[PDB]
């Protein structure tokens, strides 16, 4: 028997509720998709390996 | 009549007229190229035809490159006339081969001088035999069999 304060720190989140600032402005939007933060790798290696 | 294929091949090497039947496993062959040298003399009033003197012939020169193995009665050949101790002439006999591991033809290249001996670099990025680019002048070719 949870309550409505555990689910609220325990539960995870769903998408499908959201809000979008672009600039100063509200936007409400269908779907926003597409944003991540990747790097690429360098990679050496030398003789004894 | 039908074309052969050229990926099987021989050489053996005479090492003054001693055979040497441990080192026929070569990765690749240079091909043997002869060149007859030719002095255009063009003359007078003929302006309209060429006229072509001969001269001497250039023969090529045979590379041949080998993953690098254990050392064999080869090996011991061009390192001893790289490192100035004797100037020695080997004898190459090329030859193709059947499917019924037969010769065709042979290639017999006489006083051959092993000239230069050159390894592939090391790396460590990338994934490769470490071969034996060694690369040797004949100063005649006799060519024999059928099918050239």
């Amino acid at each position: 028997s949870t309550s409505t304060s555990q689910i609220a720190v325990e539960y995870p989140i769903p998408v499908y509720r959201f809000i979008v600032s672009v600039g100063d402005e509200k936007i409400p939007f269908n779907s926003v998709s597409g944003l991540d933060i990747s790097y690429d790798t360098i990679e050496y290696r030398d003789g004894v390996g | 009549y039908t074309p052969v294929v050229s990926h099987r091949f021989m050489a053996s090497f005479i090492f003054n007229r001693i055979p040497d039947p441990l080192d026929i496993r070569f990765q690749r062959i240079s091909g043997l190229s002869r060149e007859l040298q030719v002095t255009q003399y063009s003359e007078g009033g003929e302006n309209a035809r060429n006229n072509y003197l001969a001269e001497k012939i250039q023969h090529g020169t045979l590379t041949l490159e080998r993953g690098v193995m254990t050392v064999s009665p080869l090996t011991w050949m061009f390192d001893r006339v790289l490192s100035g101790e004797k100037i020695a002439y080997a004898d190459v006999v090329v030859m193709l081969l059947n499917e019924n591991s037969l010769p065709l033809s042979s290639w017999t290249l006489s006083n051959a001088l092993p000239v230069r001996w050159q390894t592939s670099d090391f790396d460590a990025n990338s994934n490769a035999i470490l071969v034996n680019t060694l690369e040797l002048r004949y100063q005649d070719m006799r060519w024999l069999g059928v099918k050239i």
